[PDB]
C-alpha cells in the first residue's frame, strides 16, 4: 500500500569506505564516475569548510542526473537543508527574480540553536493583594499561588503582571494551567480530569494531570534557516492594536528585503554563535533545467556564489551547445554563459547499456511488487533499448494491470505486446502524425 | 536568572527612536496662515458636497 | 572573524598591497602582481578618502578572472569601516515596483553618509522612596541617591501628573531628562530579586548607576542619506528599511532632505563622509540606466563610482548597435579607464600558493607544479577548485599532505570547461538539439 | 568645499545690452548660445508668454548643460527650475503622462504673501470688568476684560471684547507665564517663561524669555509653493483616527493619476486669491536633457501639453544627428525629435571648442580645484585635451595632484601628467587594446 | 470671474466666427480664412446646440500648422460654458490600472451633463438682537434673536443644533446673516456697522439653484462606497458594467418625469493617428449608444501604418472607422492669410510692430513654417525691449533670426557636421584632432 513515483529505489550512492563505487549497490547500477565525484562533493560538503562550491551534471536525457542530486540528499541526512528548486520556479510575480533566487539562496543554509528553560505546571488555590502609602489607587502586592501536578505540591509568590495575565486568561480555580517564567506567559491547558462529572455536561475537555515535577527545568534544541530569521524580522507576528492586526489579516506578499537586515542577523547570528549557543550547518540549493534561467539571473549567479555564506548549489543541465535565453547570438554549451561555467565543476553522466537497462526494469518490478518471466524481462529490455529506457518502466504497470485482470500473477509475453498495441511511444506518434490530413 | 537577566537586557534598537524624531523635526515653527482655503481636506470635502 | 563568512571565494584579500609611497609591493596583504592596477586603485582611495571631489567615473576593464573583483574588494577593504561601499551589480537594478532610475537613485543617495552629532542631558539614579501624602496628592517631594550625590527635589503639579502613569515602586533605577519630555523607565535595583519567585516580561536588574546625577552625553550617529529620505517619506518610514518598499520616494522629499542637510553642515551639527558605489557586470544594463548615470553624475551629493565589465566589442542592452565594453561613447567619454592583464606562469603558481594556504592544505611540491600547469593550460579557478577537490580526495585516502595522485584522480573525475564542450560536439545526438531534436534510442 | 564637473559656473556672464563678455562667469566662448540664453532669460522675467519650448543642440562635451544650469542660476533660487532627465518619466507605479504633467505643473511657482498683528508677551494680570447689564438682570455682568502685557522695554494695558473668554479658558493660559494673540480674528496661543524656571525645583513644562520690544507687532510672512503641492495636498487626506487615515496608513499610498477636477478647482481658488493681490504668480523654467531617450506617446503627449495656458517654459537638451525616433522605426528625424515638435520650438545651436579655449578651460579647472600647474605641463595637458578629448584632460587633473602630493611636491610637473596618462587610459586607447586582443576582451 | 490664464498658442481666438446665417466672415473673432473649415464647422456646432442627434464622429485632416487645433478650440469657445467639452490626446487612453476600453468609457461618459434643479427657501436679514444660555454641566441650552428688514422685524427661538451652528461662525449684532432652513447654512454677508447696506424687502425668499455633474461622475459615486473619493485622486478601477447600465435608466427616467435635463457635449480627440486597433474597434462600437457625445478627432498623417498592426491606412486609421465617419478637409495659407495671423497674434501680444518687420516676418513665415515667425515675434519684442525702444524693428528681428536657429538650417548643420553629432549607429568624434 506504499505509494512510488519514479524512485525510491534509490536510498544512497553504493560507496564503500574507501569511496570506491560498487557496481550494484543502493538501487544504483553504473554510473561508477559520476557517484564516485558525488560522494566527493558529499564529503566536501560535510566537511563545513567551503562556500559557494557550484557543480554542474551534464549527459543527455534519461540518464541520471535527478537520481544523482536526490541520492546526495539521501547521503546527507534530513538535519542538512536541501532546498530543490526547478529553472522556470524563479520568474516570480510578486517581487523581482533576483530577490527570489536570494531567498532561495539563504533558505539552503540552516542554524541549530538552543535554549534552556522553566517552567512550572492541578491549580490548588490562589490569593490576590497592602496600604497604598502613595500614589497607588490600587494596589496588588503580589498573588500567592498552589500548584499540585503529580510528584508532589508546591506554593509560590509571583508578580502583579502574571496575575492580570491570569485574569487575561480567565482560569478557575481547579484547573491546570502552564506558565513559563522565562516571558512571564500563563497559558491555561485546562479543567482538571479528575474534577470531571461535577455537571452532566461539559463543553471543555478536561484533559489529565500534568505528570513529574511541578517545577521543570529542561533544555530545546531547534532547527531552523537564516530565511526563517528574515522572514521572522521582515513581517513581524506581534502587535495588539488595530493596524497591527489588520496588516496581519491581509495576503502576504513578499518584499525586496534589504541588505542591512541580513547583515544585521548575520552579526547577531554570529555573536550567537560565538558563545556556543547556537551552530551553523550549510545545505545544498539543487536547480533542474539551469537552460530555463535567463542571462539576468545567471549574471546575478556570479555575485551570488561570490558572497561570504553562499551553499553549495548543484545544477542540472541536459542541452548541448545551444544559445543562452535571453540573448539571440550566444552559442554556449549546456545553455550556460562561459563565464558560469568557468566558475563551476562539471561531472559528465555517461548514457546505459543494455544489460543495465534490464536490471533497471528488473529491481523496478521488484520495488513495484510484480512478477515477470525472464523471457519477458528480455523482450522488455530490447523495446527499451529500441525506444527508450523510460518507455519500460513506464509500460511496467498497465502490463501488471493486464495480468492482474485474467487472474495471472506474472508478467508474461502476450500482456507485453498487448500494452505495446494499446500504448504508443513518441517514435510510433511521430511517424503516424505526418501521414494524415487533419493533425 | 542571571542568565536571563543578561539576555533581557542587550535589546538596543537599530533606529533608535530619538534618532528618527529628530530626523523628523520641523525647524519652522508657525506659518502660513492663509492655508486653511487653499488645501482644503478632502474629509472635508466629503460634507462640503 | 566578525562577520559570519565561513571560507569566501576570494577572503585572503586585506586592502591593496602597496606602501607610503603608493608602490605596489610584489605581494602582501593577499595581492600578487597587477601592480599598475594597484598603483591606480591606490590613487583612487587616496581621492576618495580625501573627500574633496564628487561624481567620479572610473571604470576596470579586463579579460575575466583577472582581479577586478578581486581588486575592488582589496579597495573596499583597505578603505576601512565608517566609510559607505555600496556594492551591486547590473541585473539587480530591474524591479517590479521601483522603475530604474528611482533604483540608481536610491543605491547612489546609500553611497555616502553622514554623521550627525547630538547633545543631551540626563538625570538616572532615580532609587527614591517617594514622599507624598491640602489636597489633590499634596507634598510633592522625591528623594534622589547614587554613589556620590544624593539630594531631595520638589515636585510640581506637572511632573506628579507624568509621574501617576508609569508607577515608579519608588525602589527602581529611573532616568528623566529636563527638557521638559518624558520621564523613562529604566530597571529594578538588586536589593529586590530576591522579594518575588517569578519575574515578568519588563523588569530587569540594573547596578545603581556611578558618578553624578545630571549628566550631559553628546552622542554621533552615522546615517546614509537614503535612510534620511526613508524616514521622513512617510509617517513609519524607519520599517521600509527593512521591508524595503519604499516605493518611489518623490523629489520634494529629496530637496527637503537636501536643504536640511546643507543647514546641519553649516551649523557644525553634521558632517558629510563620501562613499564608493561599485558595480559588478556594468556591461548588462539597459540604455536608459547609461543615459541616467551621465547626468547623476554631476550632482554634488555623488559618490565615488567604481565599475567592472568583461567584454569586448559588444551590443548595448536596448539598442541595436555594437560599442566597446558594452557601453555607449557618451559615457565612456566622462571616465578613466584601468585596464587589467592576463597572468603570468608564476604570479598563477604564487596565487595557487595563497589559496591552498588560506585552505591549510599542504601540497607536494609535484603537486603545486602540475596544478600550475593546468591552471595556465586551463582557467585559474578551475586548479583552484581542484585544490580543495583533491584536499578532500587525500583527506579520504588518510593522508594529510595531497600527491600527484589526488590531483590527478581529481583532475579525471571534475571535467574542464574545454573537455566538457568537447565531448558534446563529438556526441551531439545524444544531446537536445537547438531545435529539440534528441535521440534517446541507443538503437 | 566639494566640486562636482560644475560650481565653477556662475552666470552666463553677459551685460547691459545683452553682449557676452569673452571670459565671465566662468564661461569662455560660446558667445552667440549665451546670448540666446539671455535674452530667454529676459522672457522669463518678463513672466508674460506661456508653453515657450527651446531646444538647444550640439556635440557632446560643448556646454549642452551648462548653459541651462547657467540660466537656472541668473534667474535666481525664488523661481522654481525643475531638471530631469528623459529616462525618469517611465514609472512603474504611474503612467508616463501623468508623471510628464506632475513635472509640468511642478514647474510653476506660487508666492503667498501676507501680514499679521499680534500682541505677544508675558502676562501682567488679567480681570474682568463688571457693568451694569443692558437688559433687566440680577447678577454680574462683565463688558470688558482687563489684560496686561509686558515685554522687553514695553507694556500695554488692553481692554477686550468679554466673548474671548472660553479662549483663554481652553488656552489655560495662567498668569504670568506666556501669551500671544492675534489681533483681529480674536483668539489667544499659549507659547512657562526664564522668569519662573529656576523657580521651581524641577518641572516638564517649557520655559520661553520674555520678547522682544513693542508688545504691539506688525509682521510680514512670505512663503513660495509649487502647484504640484498644492494638487497633491488637496488629493491627500490628513487627521488622526479616521478610518480614511489608517487606509491610508494601511496601504503605501502610491501615486495616483490626480484628475483633471481638482486641478481646475485649485486653478479657480488660485485665481480669485491672486485676484485679491495677497498671492502672485511665478512661471518656472522645466530643463529636460537627453530628450531622445523620451517614447514617441511622450512626444505627442508634450505637443498638447505646450499648448495649454499654464505651461511653464520647457528647455530641451540633444546630442543626436539623423536619427530613429524612440518607439518607431521608419521616422529618422533631426535630434531624435519628430518634426511636428520640432516644428514647435527654437534651435539654439552649440560649436566645439578651440585648443586655446580648451587650456583656458583646463586653467580655470584646475584654480578652482585648489591646484597649482605652470605652463611646462599646461600645455602638455591642452594638447591631450585636443587629442583625446576635453573631458579626459578635465578627469586627470585631480590623479596628477595626488601623485605630485604623494611625492611631497605641490606643483604639477609633466612627469605626473605622463605618469597619469600610463595610469590611466583614454576611450580610444582602450578600443585599440579590445581590438588589437582575443582573449575575450 | 476669469480663471488663471496666461498668453497660449490660441488665446487669440473666441468662437469661429459666423454670420447669422452660418457664412464666415474673411476675418473676425481671431480667426482668418479656411472658409470651408469653419462653415463645417458651424455646422457642427449646430448640429450639437439641437441636441436631437448622438454618436457622430466627423474628422478633422490637414497638414500639420493648418488649423484643426484652433479650429476646435474656436468651436468650444463658441459653444460656451455649461456645455461639456473634453479635450483629451491620443496618448492619454494608455493607462497601468485601467484598461484601454475602460479609460475610453470614462472620456466618452465625461462630456454629457446632468442639470437638476431645486427650489430653496431663505430668511436673509440684519441681525438686531441675540440672546444666548448655557447651562454650565447642562446638555441643553436655550438661544432667541430678533432678525429685521427694511419692512419685517421678528424674532425667533433656536432649537439645538442652531445655537451650535450660529456660534461656530461668530455671528454678533452688526452683522448681515442669509440662513437656510432646510440645511441651516451660515452665510455671512457682512457687517453693517461697528460697508454694507441692510437687507430689504421680505424677511423670507425663495430661489431656484441648479445641480450640474457630470454622467461619469454618476456612475463613479455608485460604483462604491469610498468611489466618492475617486472623484479627486482620481483612483477608480474598471466600475462594472451593471452600475453604468442601471445608470442610465435612471437618468431616462429622471429626464423622462422632469426632475433633471440632461445636455450632450463634445469629446475632441487631438493626434488620433496613434491608438491601438482594440480602442479603433471599441470607438466603432460604442459610437452607436444613445448616451453619445459628438465626436471630433484630429490627425495629420497621410497614407501611414495603424499601430497595433503590419498594414498602412489613409490617415492612420482603419477604413471601418472611416466608414462610419465625416471628414473635413484643411487647406494651405496664403500669403496675406500669413501676414494677417502673424498680425493678430502680434496684436494679442501687446507688441508694436514695424510694416518692413512686418513683412519680412510674412517672407519668413512663408519660406519656413508659420509657428517660426509666431515665436520669433516675442524674442524680436524682447531683443527690441533691450535695446530701450518700444517697438520691434528689421534689425530686432534679423538679430533673433540669426541667433535662434530653423528646422531646416539644423539639418543643413547637422548634414554637414555629421561627424560631430551621435550617428545612429553610435559612433561619434569628439576629439578635434
Ligand atoms: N544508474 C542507475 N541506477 C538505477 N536507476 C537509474 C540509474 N540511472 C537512471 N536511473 C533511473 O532512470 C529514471 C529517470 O532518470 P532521470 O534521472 O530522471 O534522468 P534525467 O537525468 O534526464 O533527469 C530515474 O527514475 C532513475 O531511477
Ligand atoms: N591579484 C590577485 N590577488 C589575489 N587573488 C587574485 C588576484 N587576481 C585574481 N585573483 C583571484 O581571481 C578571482 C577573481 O576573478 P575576477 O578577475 O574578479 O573575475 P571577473 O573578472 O569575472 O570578475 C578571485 O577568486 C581571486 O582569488
Ligand atoms: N564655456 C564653458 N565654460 C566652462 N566650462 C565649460 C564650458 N564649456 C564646456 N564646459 C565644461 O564641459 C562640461 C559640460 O559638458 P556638456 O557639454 O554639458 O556635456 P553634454 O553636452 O553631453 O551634456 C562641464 O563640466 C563644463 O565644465
Ligand atoms: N484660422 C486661424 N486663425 C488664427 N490662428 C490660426 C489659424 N490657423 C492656424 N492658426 C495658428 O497656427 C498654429 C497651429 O495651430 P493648428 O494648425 O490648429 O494645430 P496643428 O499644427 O496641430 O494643425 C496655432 O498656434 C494657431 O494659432
Ligand atoms: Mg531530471
Ligand atoms: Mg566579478
Ligand atoms: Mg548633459
Ligand atoms: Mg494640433
Amino acid at each position: 500500500v506504499t505509494r512510488t513515483a519514479a524512485h525510491t529505489h534509490i536510498k544512497g550512492l553504493g560507496l564503500d569506505e574507501s569511496g570506491v563505487a560498487k557496481r550494484v549497490e543502493g538501487g544504483f547500477v553504473g554510473q561508477i564516475e559520476a557517484r564516485e565525484a558525488c560522494g566527493v562533493i558529499v564529503d566536501l560538503i560535510k566537511a563545513k569548510k567551503m562556500s559557494g562550491r557550484a557543480i554542474l551534471l551534464a549527459g543527455g536525457p534519461s540518464t541520471g542526473k535527478t537520481a544523482l542530486a536526490l541520492a546526495i540528499s539521501q547521503e546527507l541526512g534530513p538535519k542538512v537543508p536541501f532546498c530543490p528548486l526547478v529553472g522556470s520556479e524563479l520568474y516570480s510575480v510578486e517581487v523581482k527574480k533576483t530577490e527570489t533566487l536570494m531567498e532561495n539562496f539563504r533558505r539552503a543554509i540552516g542554524l541549530r540553536i538552543k535554549e534552556t528553560k522553566e517552567v512550572y505546571e492541578e491549580v490548588t488555590e490562589l490569593t490576590p493583594e497592602e496600604n497604598p502609602l502613595g500614589g497607588y489607587g490600587k494596589t496588588i502586592s503580589h498573588v500567592i499561588v498552589g500548584l499540585k501536578s503529580a510528584k508532589g505540591t508546591k506554593t509560590l509568590r509571583l508578580d502583579p503582571t502574571i496575575y492580570e495575565s491570569i485574569q487575561r486568561e480567565k482560569v478557575s480555580i481547579g484547573d491546570v494551567i502552564y506558565i513559563e517564567a522565562n516571558t512571564g506567559a500563563v497559558k491555561r491547558v485546562g479543567r482538571s480530569d479528575a474534577y470531571a462529572t461535577e455537571f452532566d455536561l461539559e463543553t471543555e475537555e478536561y484533559v489529565p494531570l500534568p505528570k513529574g515535577e511541578v517545577h521543570k527545568k529542561k533544555e530545546i534544541v531547534q532547527d531552523v534557516t537564516l530565511h526563517d530569521l528574515d522572514v521572522a524580522n521582515a513581517r513581524p507576528q506581534g502587535g495588539q492594536d488595530v493596524i497591527s492586526m489588520m496588516g496581519q489579516l491581509l495576503k502576504p506578499k513578499k518584499t525586496e528585503i534589504t541588505e542591512k537586515l541580513r547583515q544585521e542577523v548575520n552579526k547577531v547570528v554570529a555573536k550567537y554563535i560565538d558563545q556556543g549557543v547556537a551552530e551553523l550547518i550549510p545545505g545544498v540549493l539543487f536547480i533542474d533545467e539551469v537552460n530555463m534561467l535567463d542571462i539576468e539571473i545567471f549574471t546575478y549567479l556570479n555575485k551570488a556564489l561570490e558572497s561570504n555564506i553562499a551553499p553549495v548549489v548543484v545544477l542540472a543541465s541536459n542541452r548541448g551547445m545551444t544559445t543562452v535565453r535571453g540573448t539571440e547570438d550566444v552559442i554556449s554549451p549546456h545553455g550556460v554563459p562561459p563565464d558560469l561555467i568557468d566558475r563551476l565543476l562539471i561531472v559528465r553522466t555517461l548514457p546505459y547499456d543494455k544489460d543495465e537497462i534490464r536490471t533497471i526494469i528488473e529491481r523496478r518490478a521488484t520495488v513495484e511488487r510484480l512478477q515477470v518471466e525472464s523471457s519477458a524481462l528480455d523482450l522488455l529490455a530490447t523495446m527499451g533499448t529500441e525506444t527508450s529506457l523510460r518507455y519500460a518502466l513506464q509500460l511496467l504497470a498497465p502490463c501488471g494491470i493486464l495480468a492482474q485482470t485474467s487472474n495471472r500473477k506474472e508478467i508474461v509475453v502476450n500482456d507485453v505486446n498487448e500494452a505495446k498495441l494499446l500504448f504508443l511511444d513518441a517514435k510510433r506518434s511521430t511517424k503516424i502524425l505526418e501521414t494524415s490530413a487533419n493533425y | 536568572v542571571n542568565k536571563l537577566r543578561c539576555d533581557r537586557r542587550p535589546i538596543f534598537g537599530k533606529n533608535l527612536i530619538d534618532l528618527l524624531t529628530k530626523d523628523r523635526r520641523v525647524k519652522y515653527d508657525k506659518s502660513s496662515i492663509i492655508d486653511n482655503e487653499l488645501i482644503k481636506p478632502l474629509q472635508t470635502r466629503v460634507l462640503d458636497n | 572573524l566578525k562577520s559570519l563568512s565561513l571560507i569566501a571565494a576570494h577572503s585572503h584579500i586585506t586592502g591593496l598591497g602597496l606602501d607610503e609611497n603608493l608602490q605596489p609591493r610584489p605581494t602582501s596583504e593577499g595581492m600578487v602582481g597587477q601592480l599598475q592596477a594597484r598603483r591606480a586603485a591606490g590613487v583612487i582611495l587616496k581621492m576618495v578618502q580625501n573627500g574633496t571631489i564628487a561624481g567620479r567615473a572610473v571604470l576596470v576593464a579586463g579579460p575575466p578572472s583577472t582581479g577586478k573583483t578581486a581588486l575592488a574588494m582589496g579597495v573596499s577593504q583597505s578603505l576601512g569601516k565608517d566609510v559607505p561601499f555600496t556594492a551591486i551589480a547590473g541585473s539587480e537594478i530591474f524591479s517590479l515596483e521601483l522603475s530604474k532610475t528611482e533604483a540608481l537613485t536610491q543605491a547612489f543617495r546609500k553611497s555616502i553618509g553622514i554623521k550627525i552629532k547630538e547633545e543631551t542631558e540626563l538625570i538616572e539614579g532615580e532609587v527614591v522612596e517617594i514622599q507624598i501624602d491640602t489636597g489633590g496628592h499634596k507634598q510633592g517631594k522625591l528623594t534622589i541617591k547614587t554613589t556620590d550625590m544624593e539630594t531631595i527635589y520638589e515636585l510640581g503639579n506637572k511632573m506628579i501628573d507624568g509621574l501617576t502613569k508609569e508607577k515608579v515602586l519608588a525602589g527602581d533605577v529611573i532616568s528623566i531628562d529636563k527638557a521638559s519630555g518624558k520621564i523613562t523607565k529604566l530597571g529594578r535595583s538588586f536589593a529586590r530579586s530576591r522579594d518575588y519567585d517569578a519575574m515578568g516580561a519588563d523588569t530587569r536588574f540594573v547596578q545603581c548607576p556611578e558618578g553624578e546625577l545630571q549628566k550631559r552625553k553628546t552622542v554621533v550617529h552615522t546615517v546614509s542619506l537614503h535612510e534620511i529620505d526613508v524616514i521622513n517619506s512617510r509617517t513609519q518610514g524607519f520599517l521600509a528599511l527593512f521591508t524595503g518598499d519604499t516605493g518611489e520616494i518623490r523629489s520634494e522629499v529629496r530637496d527637503q532632505i537636501n536643504t536640511k542637510v546643507a543647514e546641519w553642515k553649516e551649523e557644525g551639527k553634521a558632517e558629510i563622509v563620501p562613499g564608493v558605489l561599485f558595480i559588478d557586470e556594468v556591461h548588462m544594463l539597459d540604455i536608459e540606466c547609461f543615459s541616467f548615470i551621465n547626468r547623476a553624475l554631476e550632482d554634488e551629493f555623488a559618490p565615488i563610482v567604481m565599475m567592472a565589465t568583461n567584454r569586448g566589442v559588444s551590443k548595448t542592452r536596448g539598442t541595436n548597435y555594437k560599442s566597446p565594453h558594452g557601453l555607449p561613447l557618451d559615457l565612456l567619454d566622462r571616465s578613466i579607464i584601468i585596464t587589467t592583464k592576463s597572468y603570468n606562469e608564476q604570479e598563477i603558481k604564487t596565487i595557487l600558493s595563497i589559496r591552498a594556504q588560506e585552505e591549510e592544505v599542504e601540497l607536494s611540491s609535484d603537486a603545486l607544479d602540475l596544478l600550475t600547469k593546468t591552471g595556465v593550460e586551463t582557467s585559474l579557478r578551475y586548479s583552484s577548485n581542484l585544490i580543495s577537490v583533491a584536499q578532500q580526495i587525500a583527506m579520504k585516502r588518510k593522508n594529510n599532505t595531497v600527491e600527484v595522485e589526488d590531483v590527478k584522480r581529481a583532475y579525471l573525475l571534475f571535467l574542464d570547461s574545454a573537455r566538457s564542450v568537447k565531448y558534446v560536439q563529438e556526441n551531439e545526438s545524444q544531446y537536445i538539439d537547438d531545435q529539440g531534436n534528441v535521440q534517446i534510442s541507443i538503437a
